[PDB]
């Protein structure tokens, strides 16, 4: 009853307050994150957004790579974000060795979810400060196709899929704009130039700013070619005129 | 087992034959000792098929888990310094020859060969297996470098056809891919279109006259292949 907040230990209504103090470390940079999926493709919008001047623009990223076929986003606290990007490159590798085939991106975010758990449970480790959004497509089955996928592990370990996520600062207001877009159409059904139109304005209504192409940054995966990599900064400007339009 | 692999002006051809074969019986004559490590390099694979095949896949999960870090492409040099690290450190427990050739774009076309006793050396045309010891007189015979990436394809099957019409160990397919700053292209022709073989080579048309008729005189008239004459 001396601390009560201080390492991790129950609080006397039940809750971690070092998972609660984690999460705000994630909104305390102050970007934004918005992912969503088509019907063949996968989008990972983020602010990239640099306030110096002097600052070599090509090197500060959010968008890694885990492994050929599997992308993310580390939304938080960014030197925590290059840390669990080597936890999961590791996780990945040991699963090719041990198991002989590319690791399913729902259970790359379950391996990583437990590695968030041992840490706010032993007393002296402290929680990863960031969101993880792995982002990939996955083997169907009875048929062999691709299918678009969304996982999000917090930094207490709930991993989960998605059909459109958020995270970062004002990442209320941007789940608002989500849902009341998911209110008209169906989201599955949507082309890839649809679906960029959207999290892109998802990005403009949190910001409200109507950012230009060179502040983000957005990596994509699509049926035709599963791995990941990073749009051109041409092709944002197609698409942030249609927003406009 | 029959490897070998040439370089050229763009990059390398490997080539290789296709049999596993347990001391005397071939079980399988299928075989692929052209192992991928990424997509531009690649290593012929003799010796041990299972001593082999677990270095192979070491050194690609090594190989593959380096590329994500550093984000470009895998220097020919890397690989072939992560088989001689294994090599040298497993020399006493398995036997394994290996060929590491490829292409990188700072470098061009590189070939490593890497003996049994572990040591890594980068050649112009490199030799390896247990069927290699009949093509050291006809690389030095037959050989000019410079070829073509048309020519090398044609070369290096006419080599390896060369090499298991003697050996024993060696026969099947001839597998073979040429790896460059284009795709990598493949190739297999097989036994009955391969470009040499000594049963359809015409000198050994005639038998040897070893079963002479029972006769006047030691004029030698060739064998007696009938009872009555
Ligand atoms: B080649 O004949 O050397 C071949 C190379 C291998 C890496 C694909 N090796 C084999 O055929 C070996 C036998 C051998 C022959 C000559 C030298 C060294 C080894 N085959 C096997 O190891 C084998 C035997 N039985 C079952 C499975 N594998």
């Amino acid at each position: 009853a001396g601390f009560d907040k201080y390492i991790t230990v129950f609080s006397p209504e039940g809750s971690l307050y070092q998972v609660e103090y984690a999460f705000k470390a994630v909104t305390y940079p102050g970007l934004l994150t918005v992912a969503i999926r088509c019907k063949d493709a996968v989008l990972v919008v983020t602010q990239h957004l640099i306030p110096d001047r002097l600052m070599r623009p090509d090197s500060v990223t959010a968008l890694y790579e885990v492994t050929p076929n599997i992308g993310c986003c580390m939304t938080g606290r960014a030197p925590d974000g290059r840390a669990l990007v080597q936890r999961a490159r590791e996780e990945a590798s040991d699963y090719q060795y041990r198991y002989g085939v590319e690791i399913p991106i729902a259970v790359l975010a379950k391996r990583m979810g437990d590695k968030a758990q041992v840490r706010t449970q032993q007393a002296g480790l402290r929680p990863m400060g960031v969101v993880s959004t792995f982002i990939g497509m996955d083997q169907s089955d009875q048929d062999g196709s691709l299918k678009p996928q969304i996982y999000t592990v917090d930094p207490a370990g709930w991993t989960g899929g998605h059909i459109a996520c958020a995270a970062g600062k004002k990442q209320v207001e941007a789940m608002a704009f989500l849902e009341k877009r998911q209110k008209s159409t169906e989201l599955d059904a949507l082309t890839q130039k649809e679906a960029a139109m959207i999290a892109l304005a998802a990005l403009q209504s949190a910001i409200g700013t109507a950012v230009k192409a060179k502040e983000v940054e957005v990596g994509r995966c699509t049926a035709a070619n599963p791995a990941f990599q990073r749009v051109p900064n041409s092709e944002v400007e197609e698409w942030l005129t249609a927003v406009a339009e | 087992t029959t490897i070998l692999a040439v370089s050229y002006n763009g990059g390398v051809v490997l080539a290789a034959d296709s049999r596993t074969s347990s001391g005397t019986y071939v079980v399988n004559r299928a075989s692929n000792k052209l192992t991928k490590l990424t997509k531009k390099i690649y290593c012929c694979r003799s010796g041990s098929a299972a001593d082999t095949q677990a270095l192979a896949e070491r050194v690609s999960n090594y190989l593959g888990s380096y590329q994500t870090d550093i984000g470009a492409g895998v220097n020919v040099a890397t690989a072939a310094n992560l088989f001689q690290k294994m090599c040298y450190m497993n020399r006493w427990n398995i036997s394994a020859g290996i060929i590491v050739a490829g292409y990188d774009p700072i470098n061009g076309g590189s070939v490593y060969s890497i003996p049994s006793g572990g040591s890594c050396v980068k050649l112009d045309y490199a030799l390896g297996g247990s069927g290699s010891i009949f093509l050291y007189s006809f690389f030095d015979a037959n050989y000019k470098p410079g070829m073509s990436k048309s020519e090398c394809v044609a070369f290096c099957q006419r080599a390896v056809a060369h090499a298991y019409s003697r050996d024993g160990s060696s026969g099947g397919l001839i597998r073979t891919i040429t790896l460059d700053a284009d795709e990598p292209e493949d190739q297999t022709i097989p036994w009955n279109r391969s470009p040499y073989c000594m049963e359809k080579d015409p000198k050994y048309v005639t038998q040897a006259t070893q079963n002479q008729p029972f006769s006047s005189s030691a004029k030698i008239t060739g064998n007696r292949m009938s009872s009555t004459g």
